[PDB]
């Protein structure tokens, strides 16, 4: 897996956001 | 450390950090002179100022006052200063070349940023979705596109633009409300039609139908309140006004509607990945958020698309900032933390080196 194929796999798995 | 995600707008731009889940910033893209004011401060000033729009249909066709934008982003919006922070910039689908590479020069050079990158906002929002295949329909206040995405690349030969917006639908209100009675003339009557644009309208499922029942009864008229008290009554208005991104001509406008835009660009595609665009197609942009657009859209694409075909709208229930979220998550990511520019890269390349590494 390249470089870019981990980066689209990182984005289809999501991941959680920051709070205010 | 984290990354500043910068998302520029026609109308409107969205600050905030990379790692945040909204933009902690949100102002009007206004440069304001008689010696310069940007943003909130511009617009209440208009009086004793010339308004300029550094941002025609999601393009920069001003560069000096989109650098003070920018430093009214830092500074003045996010007190913090760039040369401490990488940033990502957000652009428009076919963005020209140049540009591209103004942008890349005018953050490395003139703010000193460490890092960036220039990202396609349509394909922000198919991130912040959770995809990275698909179709994005971004309207927004200037522009709208239909925005095929393989894999993260936006496919430029299958990119199309309508210049039938959030700002024409506005002005489109004032003029059926002019036809029906009121009279709007100042600025600060205009901010009321377009709060009465973004509270009231809604898409209607079948439009012919919709406006025998606006005929027949009392039964879709709302009532919006102004700040003095009085009140306006809009009826057929309400849906009137966002059909005309199904149908331009209401505007004067020789264009495809949304819809068929959305379908025509499928249909540039290469035959074997429309399957998944049309089951993939998401919603994005400010002018994506009437009620009913998705049901619309969906019965619209059923028609052109072939009867076989699974067609899924997604409208993401936040999708006015799908763009910056898409860059807030995009930016965090420990993945994509190799895909920045340095400013090491930048001096040692030039500001052409954007195209080889964004794209
Ligand atoms: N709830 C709503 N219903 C309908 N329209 C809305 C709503 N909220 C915002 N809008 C419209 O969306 C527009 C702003 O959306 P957005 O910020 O996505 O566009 P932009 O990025 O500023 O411009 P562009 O994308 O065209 O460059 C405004 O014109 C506004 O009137
Ligand atoms: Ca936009």
């Amino acid at each position: 897996p390249s470089p870019r194929e981990q980066l689209m796999e990182s984005i289809r798995k999501g991941k959680e956001l920051k709070q205010a | 450390v984290a990354a500043l995600v910068v998302d520029n707008g026609s109308g409107m731009c969205k600050a905030g950090f990379a790692g945040d889940d909204a933009p902690r910033a949100v102002f009007p893209s206004i440069v304001g002179r008689p010696d310069s004011y940007v943003g909130d401060e511009a617009q209440s000033k208009r009086g004793i100022l010339t308004l300029k729009y550094p941002i025609e249909h999601g393009i920069v066709t001003n560069w000096d006052d989109m650098e003070k934008i920018w430093h009214h982003t830092f500074y003045n919006e996010l007190r913090v200063a760039p040369e401490e922070h990488p940033v990502l910039l957000t652009e428009a689908p076919l963005n020209p070349k140049a540009n591209r590479e103004k942008m890349t020069q005018i953050m490395f050079e003139t703010f000193n940023t460490p890092a960036m990158y220039v990202a396609i906002q349509a394909v922000l929002s198919l991130y912040a979705s959770g995809r990275t295949t698909g179709i994005v329909l971004d309207s927004g206040d200037g522009v709208s596109h239909t925005v095929p995405i393989y894999e993260g690349y936006a496919l430029p030969h299958a990119i199309l633009r309508l210049d039938l917006a959030g700002r024409d639908l506005t002005d489109y209100l004032m003029k059926i409300l002019t036809e029906r009675g009121y009279s709007f003339t100042t600025t600060e009557e205009r901010e009321i039609v377009r709060d009465i644009k973004e509270k009231l309208c809604y898409v209607a499922l079948d439009f012919e139908q919709e406006m025998a029942t606006a005929a027949s009864s009392s039964s879709l008229e709302k009532s919006y309140e102004l700040k003095d008290g009085q009140v306006i009554t809009i009826g057929n208005e309400r849906f009137r006004c966002p059909e005309a991104l199904f149908q331009p001509s209401f505007l004067g406008m020789e264009a495809c509607g949304i819809h068929e835009t959305t379908y025509n660009s499928i249909m540039k595609c290469d035959v074997d990945i429309r399957k998944d665009l049309y089951a993939n197609t998401v919603l994005s942009g400010g002018t994506t958020m009437y009620p009913g657009i998705a049901d619309r859209m969906q019965k619209e694409i059923t028609a052109l698309a072939p009867s076989t075909m699974k067609i899924k709208i997604i409208a993401p229930p936040e999708r006015k900032y799908s763009v910056w979220i898409g860059g807030s998550i995009l930016a965090s990511l420990s993945t994509f933390q190799q895909m920045w520019i340095s400013k090491q890269e930048y001096d040692e390349s030039g500001p052409s080196i954007v195209h080889r590494k964004c794209f």
